[PDB]
This record gives C-alpha cells, structure tokens and sequence, in this order.
C-alpha cells in the first residue's frame, strides 16, 4: 500500500498527521474556528447566499405539524386517538403562530423563524441550544417559554486545561450520555465581569430542560464541528483575490497616457494636453491635435485585459466551494449557463437529497423535542384531556403520545405541467395516496377536503354549476 | 528480489549450475538478530 | 510473457514488488494511512463530498424495517407468521424511534443517523464497530442499547507488537474467525494514561455482543482498508496545486506597474503617481496624465493569463479520484457539462450499481446484526410471543425467526413522467406486483392500502366523489 | 509471407521470441507477475475500478439459485421432480444467506461475498481456490464449511525446483488431469517456517474437496494467466507520468516572480516588493508600484500551459487499457463526452457481452460446484428426501440431480420506458415467456405469481379494485 | 456608519436601486389585501356569525 508509505518519490515524506481522536483534533482550536466562521458569513457574499439557501430550502415559510400518536400500541381506539389529535393540532396552532410573540422570552421570533434560526446555528456552528423555561408569574394559558443560546456562550470550563468526564463545559457521566450544561452571560458593554451557571439537561421529573442538537461523526464527539472547515481557507484566498484583482484592474485604468517633453511641467501640459493656465484640468470638450517639438514626445498607454482568464479561475473555486458546502453550483454561483432540461433536473435532485436529509434531521428532531415540552404542560394544565383506559401513562410513553411529523415547504417544479401530470397518473393508479401527493405541494388533505366541502356548499347555494368534485 | 522476497527469515533456494557435469545445490540462508527492548529485567548468578 | 520480464528496453528493472498477504502489505502502516484518509475527510472539500453522496445515497433519509419470516421452514402457518411479523415490526419502530433518543447509550443518534454514521465510518476507515450492552438500572420496556466505537480504539493493549494469535487488538482462533476484541479507553487529554479492557464477541448463550463489519479481500485479513488507499497521493498534490496556484495568481496580480526615476523615493511618487507628501497613499479618483523628464518612465506590467488550462487538469484529476472512489464524475466535481439525456442516465445508473452493492451489504447485514440482538430480548422478556407448534426454538434458529428485508430511500429520476408511465406499463402487465413498485419509493404496500381504505370512507361519509381506487 | 521474415527493411532482424509453451512462458516468472498486477491493483485510481466494475456487473447485489432437474433422463415424475426442486431451494436459501455468515470457517462472508471475491481473484490473479471441509465440533444441521485459498499460498514445498509431474505446487498424474495441491500455511511476522501439507482434490468417496477455475489458453496450462499482463506496462508508465506531471505543475507555478538588484538581499526585498524588516514576509494586502532605479528591475514570470495536450493523450492511453482488460473507456475513465444514444447503446453492448461470459463461466462453475458440495451433505444427513423410484442413485449422477441455473443482478437499461415496452410486445406474441422477461429484471416468476394471487385476496379482503391481472 | 454608507449607495447607485424596486415590487406587489379568518373552533362560537363577523 502506496498510501502509507514514503510516497512516489519521496514527495509525501513530510506529511504524518498525527492519529487523534476527533475530540483532541477539534477542542483546542474551537473558539478561533468559530470565529473564523462568522467572520466569512458575515463578510462573504458567497457564504451569506448559502446560508440563506440553506434556511429557504430546507425550513421553507412555513413548517406545520401533523400529529400521529400510535393508537395501536396504546389501545385507544381509532377515534378517540383522532379528536385528540384534532385538539392538540388546534392548541398548537393558536400557541405556536401568535403575533405577540410570546413563545420566545425575548419576544422577536415566532416558531418558523426559531426553525430557521436553529438550522442557520446548526449550519455555521454545528450546534443549537434551545433552552426551555418557565415564567410562573404570567396570566397566560401555556407559561412553557423556549429560548435560542447561541453556542459561544456555552463556554468550557472557563478554559482551562479540561479533564476527562468535564468536557468543553458539558458534563459527561461514566457513558457518554450528558448531564449538565454551562451558560454564560452575554455582556454587550465588555466590563461586567462574567458569570457562569449551571443548568441541568433534564429536570427530575422526566421533562427536557435544556436542548442540544448536532450530529456526531465519531465514536466520541462532546461539540460538534460546522460545515465551513472543509472551504474556509480557499475561501479567504478567493475573497483576496477578487479584491486584489479589482485594484490591480483600476490602477491599470487610471493612468491614461504618458507626457514626455523637456520643458516645464507648467509649459509642457499647457501646449500639450490642452490645459489653460489662465494640478492644472484638462476640459473633456472636443477633440486635439497637439503640437511637437523635436524634444517632446506623447505616449497612450495600453492596458492588459481587464479579466484575463479570472472568470475562470472563479469558476473552478467557486465548484470547489459549492462541492464542500452541500448546495448545487448554480445556487451558489448564481451562473445558470447554457443547460438542457436533463442537467437541470440532475443539479436540482443531487441538492433535494441533501436538503432533505438535514430537514430529516435537526428541524424535525428540535420542532419534535420542543413540542414535546409544550405537550407535557398542556396536558398537567387540563387544556387538553386524555383518553381514558389508556395502558400507559403520559410519563411512561412519552414518544407515543406524541409522536409527531412535520411537513415542510415542497419543491419548486422547474415544469410547471408534468409535475402536474405526474401526481395525476399516480393517483389514477393505487400506487400512491391523497396525503403524499398533497404533501408534496406542502398542504395537509384534510384541509383541502373540508375547503372543498364548503365550496360544492357554497357554489350550489349561490346558484351556480356543482364543482368537479361534488358527487351526484 | 525477482521473485519478490525481501526482510524475511529463512529463504529458501535451489539451482543447478549449468554445465558438461551439472551439480544440484540447496540453500537456506537468514538474518537472525535476538534483542531485549529492557536489558535489566534479568538477574544471572553463578551459584556456587 | 513481457509483464514478468525486464521490459520495454529494461525500463522495467527495478519495480520489483514484494510479494505478500494483505496483512504484510497493511499492518505495519494502518495507523498512518488511516491518520492521512482522516485528514484528506476533514480538510479537503472534495473527500468530505464524497462521504456526504456515499451517507446521502446508500441510506437516505429513512432506512424502514420489512420482517419477512421463513414460515415454511418452520411449520408454523401463514397467518401467524403475519400477525406475528407485524406485532414484531410496530414493537421495532416503536423502539427505535424514540424522541429522547435512548437506543445509544450516548444519547446522541436515532438508528438512521446510526446506520448512516456506520456507512460513512466504513467508507473512510474500512470497517465499522457496534457495540450491545445493557444498562441494568434503567427502567424502560428494552434494556438494550448500542454504542459506536471508533476503529482507532482497537488496538493491542500496551501497544506491544503483534503476535500469531493477536493482530491488530483482534484476537484470532485457531481458524481466521475472531474471538475477542481489545479496546482501548477514550483519552481525550494527552495524559491520564489509557486502559485496555477485554470485550468477547459473543456472549455463552450466542447472542452477538461486539460486531464487526467489513468485507475480506483475501483469505486471511484481520482488518480492512479503507476506500482511500487508491487516491491518497492525487488528492493530498492536487489541494497542494491548488493552494499554489492561487497564492501564485494574487502575487502575479498584485504588482500593477512599476516606477523608474532617478529622484528620491518620495518625490518620484509625488511627480508621476500624483500621491501627496501631506509609501504615499494614492486616492483612486480620476484619470491621469504625468509628465516625465527624459530620465523617467513608466511600466504597467502586464500577467499571463490567470486560468490558463488549469480547469481541464482540475478535470482529468477529478475524473482519476471520482473513478477511483466510485462516486460518478458529475456527482463529485459538480461540473454538469453540456450532456443528453443519455449520458446522464448511463451516469446516474453506473454509480447507483456500486450504491445499491453497498447498502445490500454494509448497511443490510449491521442492521440485521441489531435487530436480532434486539429481537431475542423481545422474545425473551415475552414483549411479543412466538408462534406456538414450533418446529425449532428461537436459539436454534435466529435467522430464520429474525429474517428481514430493509427499504431505503428511492432514487430521484431524471425525468419525472417517464418513471411513473413505467411504473404504470410495468404493473398493467404481470412483469412486476405491487410489492416491488412501492418498494422503489420507499413505501410499504401495506400502509398505503391502510391509507386508501380509510380515505376512500372519509370521501364518502364527507359527500364528495369516491376516488379512482374506490370499489362499486 | 515478410511476416516471418527480416521485415520490412530489416527492422524486424532481432525480433526472435522463442517458440515455447504457455507452461514454459509463464511459470518462470509468476510470482512476480502476480505481485505487480497486486501492486497495479492496490495503488491505482483505474484498475480498483476495473475490479469493481467485475465485481458489480458480473454478479451484483445477489445471485440466486434456479434448481432444474433433469427428471426425464432419470425417471423420477413431474411432481416429484418439483416438490424435491421446491425443498431444495429453501434449504438452500436458509444455509447460503444466513446472516451469522457460518458458511465459512472464518465468519466474514455471505455466499454472495464469496462468490464475487472468487470473481475478483480470478480477475487479478487468474485462478481462484476454494477448500470444503467438515466440522466436527459445529453442532449446527449442516457441517460442511468452505474457505477461500489465496492463489500465493499453493505453491511448489519448500521452493524445490520444479519438475514433470509437480508443476509449480499442482501435481500432475500421467495424463493431464490433477490429483492434489500442496497448500501452505502464512503467518506474517514469523514462527516456525511455512509447512507444506498435502490436499487431495477429491476425497475417495468422489465428493469434491478442492475446488481449482481458471480458463485454459492451450493444451497444456497447469497454473492461470492473469488479465492484467496485456497492459501492465502501460499502467506503470501513465502512473509515472502523471505524477512527474503534477509535479512540474506544481513547481512552474510556484515561482511567481523574480527581483534582479544589486543591495542587500533583504534591503532589495524591503524597497521592491515592499515586504517589512521591523525570508522577510510579504503581506498580500491591496495593491503595489515599487520604486527602482536604473540598476534593479522587477520581472513577472509566465509559465507554460498546465495541461499542454496531456489530457487527450491519457484518453488515447485510457482506450487501449480499457481494450486490453475488457471494460469499455467511458466505464473506466468516467468521461462520457457528448454521445448519441446509439453510441451509448452500443458501447453498453460491447461490456455486456463479455461480462455476460465471464458471469457465465466463472461465477456460475464456482457456484455449482459449491451447491454439488453442499447437496451431498443433505440427501446424505436426510434433511431431504430423495423422489422414489430412481434409475440411478445420487453418486452414480451427481450432474443429473443438481443441474441449476443461476440468476445475477439485471442490466439498467438507458432508457427504462423502451426495455419496458419492448418485454410487453415480445410478452403479446408468442415469441418469449414470461420466465424470460422476469429472469432478465432478476426475478424468480414463481415468486411473483405467489405474490400476485396474494395481493389480489389483500385487496378483496380491504375494499380495493380488482387489479389488473385478476381474472373475472 | 454602516446605515449611513448603505443609504449612500442606495440613493447614488443604479444596481442598488434597481434591488430597492425589485423587493418592493415582488414582495408586495401593486395592492395589499386582506383575508379574515377567525379560528372558530377554539373559541367555540360558531361558524355564521364567525362568517358574518
């Protein structure tokens, strides 16, 4: 095996990256990386359109919730399981999507926007933080309040050299289960001195307190590692780049021609270029034909190309940077060159699967956990009422009675028509249902069917033609 | 090295050289060094 | 025969290869090859795209459970191998699905995320490690769980050598099979020296404790290697050309122009750059024309081109690393030339060959591995109970108890009509069944007939008209 | 004929091989030929390609068993005939796919793995081994266990020279036929040296206990040729050539410019490029016009096209490397320029036919040896039961009662609607039956008439339609 | 000095004008409307007067 050896000719006698753990690669770099980071995001028109792209893709406007408890498992019967869902879907309609904003502390997201905050956190950070409280002196009906830590406030230990089971401030028992978190105080005015609390993972009484939400890599991962430390360093280059090539570019531009004489400067730019001494301006009006002398001498300087080949160039590194972030290139680039409808499609698939994956995973994980919290105070507080001769308790089937599914925003058909045509030989068929064809356009059946309900009701009444739905 | 053997322990070979009386040898040939990577572990006495 | 010889005209001299196992060829170097693959995953854009397509592609976003019993064998009847298949399944995925994430010990994963993690910790280390404890304490319905250990942990305990009957921290019989494992600890701190720790394969009983997954090239081999060994070299020089490169075009595009005078330093710059004493910062505003003494002059100097043929390098070592990978070329470059319909399906398919290998093998058998572990303590604790009029017990025949079948997630199709038009062709015709049409999207037959024998009654009861599937 | 003459010009004057047999141009350098086509193979982005490409299109993801008796030339009754076929095949699919992989001693293979790793052997070495035994000690129904023998292993005891009836570790009896193979033991790193031991090829009772596929050249091969032969040199070459390439890439690029004075080293450095002396760093910051005098002079280097014609000779090389293993250039080289679709269909059929051969010689001899093997243990251990009234018995035709047809992976047609029509049509007319159509999709028809008659009492059971194959 | 400089390429400059019209253009459009709709089961009213209202 050539891959462990010397090398060809010797050329990779030098490279012998040490054999570490993920942990002893990532922590003592981890606060300079994520800096690092924001510092592209926030300075980077590339890196800013892919986290857009990110959050408008993978969340979309809007992420609804369909409730599924397994009435099987639990032997509730099929219609009491379907009226509870019906009650906890209206609860959580009217706490989640409120205009006052009351489900965040901090009063300024509502639950859409903490979707897509978290994905965004869990884009450039590789974490999200959810933290949920109480708030006992509030009049309102639910006093379940969920807030977003950023993860730079979940410091470590205060920095100093760790240990074993304490671990980038994230207590760690024997396995690696964690128990407890450290949080910070973010101090805008930088004199206050800092202060650090202890907040336990769960409660003891089985409810989830604080939230965390990564994906590991390794066997061991206490803090998980963002998606930028593939690029980041071709992307700083780029950025130098780009600008060095627009100052090159002006400086070449801005030097027009090139006077050579013997005369004074005062003399020879007034019976050359055309100045009037009456440094000195040259009018722009007409055009000249000066006069010279043996000794003077005028030259019109020529400049290379402009962008020589650095389009290109572009090209190949920004393929590069798209290839290590996870979008397509057109998204990225905003090129979209010359392409048939079969490429198109190809790009547009090679990128769904993607963004399905990370929806699959940490907004449906954290919309999941965080209506779970809301769902146990719901029930303690008799706004919703369980079935009875339930064979579990709420507290010893926690994902049954609540196990949910989130539908997000669907694609957008790049043909308008054979999508169309697509969902309706489907469906002529029995090869696929009502639900998933009308989920793939991000709307909930039953909906639909009530709206069309009303509308063969509406549309006799009124007095005019039955609709195509209604049955005879 | 033509039949691909290189830092092993006993090679074996045998060739017969050509000629009007052709003789058949054998051959077994090695490298053998012994070590201790921790020289005092061992105490030797004579007894008496 | 020429490839035995010296060659051509004795070119061939002195590539003379040993001749050895995979054990003499990979032994010696794992740690530093699997140390360089680790770098080229976490620092290189390409490679960490390539995992992305290989966790995205083989698994998906959901990897479902089919139980399909060998009830012939056994004697005990259709009807109770179905009722006893789907008693099994609703106990799985309600198991294994659990908000709280409670079938790892780390509570970190859910068992996608798990299979996924093992696909891709093959891919770059070349075999993948699970392990099957219990946590006595706990008081849930399944004690069992699962933990994930990294291939560095195996090693021989205090890093001796490796003797005839231990290589590589695996323990090995008289025959080639495996008797235990060593682990190491996880040491996250350079101190705190490390325990080694003894852990069999298989419990007395049979029952699977420690798994091991990978697949043998030759006769003996005690541990794999990884898919990198073939491109570790061009990838590690390509980021290096890359790299200089692009340091190389900023410097050539850097130097805009280039002063010759004869005064001080200072004044030259006053005199024919136009920057001010009060080097000098020059304010880019406007065009300008100098006036130069004989003794003077100016250069703008001119760069080669910046991209020149360095795509189509960029090109052909993509290809040499995609060919060498597995994934296509298009997949892993994102170039997306201009191309037919043709070419890119012949594409799509000549990778989804490799992809539909990997998850029959890699992901198909750790499943299966789990889930038996998992379903002997089903049957033990009597959660769920056997068909009675057995001809064999569980323990004398696991596999045939435990058979299963797992479904990914379906490809996404170039066009879209033309699948499903196939699709339709296919099940008008008796070439193909339901079953396996619903399988190539990742649905179970059985919950959509569910689902259209409730929405046919909800159509009905709501006065709308009945749908295509509906019965007369 | 100039043929076998001087030639042309007498070019051709020393161009004499020798007029010798296969046996007498191989063996004297087999090992090393061996050895390199391992070094090709585990050092090379294209020839693990190769590999794969045998390895996936060859067999696949599964390779099923179709037993056939020849009942008419025995004597045995239709019935009887397919209730032996029916018994046989379970007990077949329950001893060849169990997923605790027993089926060979070392426990890391399925039958499937075993099957393509005979293919992968005898495509890179030429020859491929398999050894049946018994275990004793397994208290399992079946005792037969088989291994793999790595073609290095078995070679002439203790490298004694080579003789008449031993040919390099085969002998030989008086005819051409062999009678047994000397096989040694490998340990790596040491212990007592290799032990030669005798393996007869078949046991006295005429079972098959050493399993030897390779394909014959001439008269007389005693020991396999491998594939690669025909183009090792041209794969070593394009090797070297590639990375001298990519290293001269490297080191043009690397100087960007250059600085002629005559200062100090670091005062030209400090004046010119502008770098600080508070060798000396240069910042790549904004833009710069360096001040000289008549001495100095800067210079901007320009180097040659990175890729000067190096990509279309690769191709050329690719071509004749891919003619000389067997898969075609766009397989290999993962090009796939602007093609028609009837090039790509073309192209298609050129590897189909050949792996088509090669799946119907090799893997299909290994396998039905295999299941011979494995048939003897049944009807012998009664866990099948012989037809009554048999001409002959099972020793006297062991080909009579295990005559079987295996079934691979099919081929992904570039156009899915077409192939789809193309099966309907031929279906309509009377010129194919279905076992054809279901047997080119990889697909056992039985199985899917079962599966229809199924699904068509689930459908009446739920409500549904009649699907389309029902009869009225 | 951050709002200061972006109000200072809006007000000067064509491409970041053009951008000012193209959202208002496409996010809001040429008129603005409004559509009611109560959620009468959890207040548990009606659906008439829910309408009417």
């Amino acid at each position: 095996y050539h891959g462990g050896g010397s090398g060809f000719g010797g050329q990779l006698r030098s490279w012998n990256p040490p054999s570490e753990s993920v942990d002893a690669a990532l922590l003592p770099n981890f606060t300079r990386g994520n800096a690092r980071a924001d510092d592209l995001v926030r300075n980077n028109g590339y890196a800013a359109n892919a986290i857009q792209l990110h959050q408008d893709h993978i969340v979309g406007s809007f992420f609804r919730l369909s409730h599924r408890p397994s009435w099987r498992y639990l032997g509730i019967g099929e219609e009491e399981a379907r009226a509870f869902s019906r009650e906890v879907e209206a609860a959580w309609k009217e706490f989640a999507e409120d205009d006052c904003c009351c489900i965040d502390v901090e009063r300024k997201r509502t639950f859409t926007m903490m979707i897509r905050e978290g994905v965004a956190m869990h884009a450039f950070n590789g974490e999200l933080f959810v933290q949920a409280t109480w708030d006992t002196s509030s009049s309102r009906l639910f006093r379940t309040q969920f807030r977003m830590v950023s993860p730079k406030r979940i410091s470590n230990p205060n920095n100093t050299g760790d240990s074993r089971n304490c671990r980038a401030g994230v207590q760690i028992n024997d396995s690696g289960a964690a128990l407890g978190y450290y949080v910070s105080e973010d101090g805008y005015p930088g004199w206050m001195p800092q202060k650090w609390t202890w907040i336990p993972r769960e409660l003891p009484g089985g409810r989830a307190s604080f939230i965390h939400v990564f994906e590991p890599v390794e066997d061991g991962q206490t803090r998980g590692a963002n998606v930028f430390y593939s690029v980041m360093e071709q992307m700083k280059m780029l950025d130098t780049l780009q600008n060095t090539q627009l100052q090159s570019a002006i400086v070449k531009a801005m030097y027009a021609a090139t006077i050579e004489s013997e005369l004074d400067t005062q003399s020879a730019m007034d019976f050359i270029l055309g100045a009037n001494s009456q440094a000195a301006p040259v009018r722009l009006g007409g055009a000249k034909v000066p006069h010279l002398m043996p000794g003077d001498s005028l030259n019109l300087q020529t400049a290379q190309d402009t962008d020589n080949g650095y389009s290109v160039f572009e090209q190949s590194l920004l393929r590069y940077i798209a290839a290590g972030l996870g979008v397509s290139y057109e998204q990225l680039s905003r090129n979209y060159a010359q392409m048939s409808y079969s490429t198109a499609r190809a790009s547009a698939n090679e990128s769904w699967a993607y963004f399905m994956g990370r929806r699959k995973f940490v907004a449906s994980r954290q919309a999941s956990q965080m209506f779970l919290c809301w769902l146990e105070e719901a029930i303690v507080r008799r706004v919703v009422t369980l079935p009875s001769k339930a064979r579990f308790s709420f507290q010893e089937a926690r994902s049954a009675w609540g196990n949910c599914d989130w539908i997000g925003s669907g694609r957008m058909a790049i043909d308008g028509l054979k999508e169309v045509q697509e969902a309706v030989m489907l469906i002529e068929a029995g090869l696929s249902t009502y639900e998933k064809e009308c989920a793939k356009r991000g709307d909930d059946y039953q909906e639909i069917f009530a709206q069309q309900v009303r509308e063969t009701m509406e549309r006799r009444a009124a007095g005019l033609k039955p609709p195509a739905w209604a049955a005879a | 090295q033509r039949e691909g053997i290189n830092a092993s322990a006993r090679y074996p070979k045998n060739w017969v050289t050509t000629g009007d009386p052709a003789r058949e040898f054998t051959m077994i040939q090695s490298a053998p060094l012994m070590l201790l990577a921790d020289p005092d572990e061992f105490v030797s006495v004579q007894l008496a």
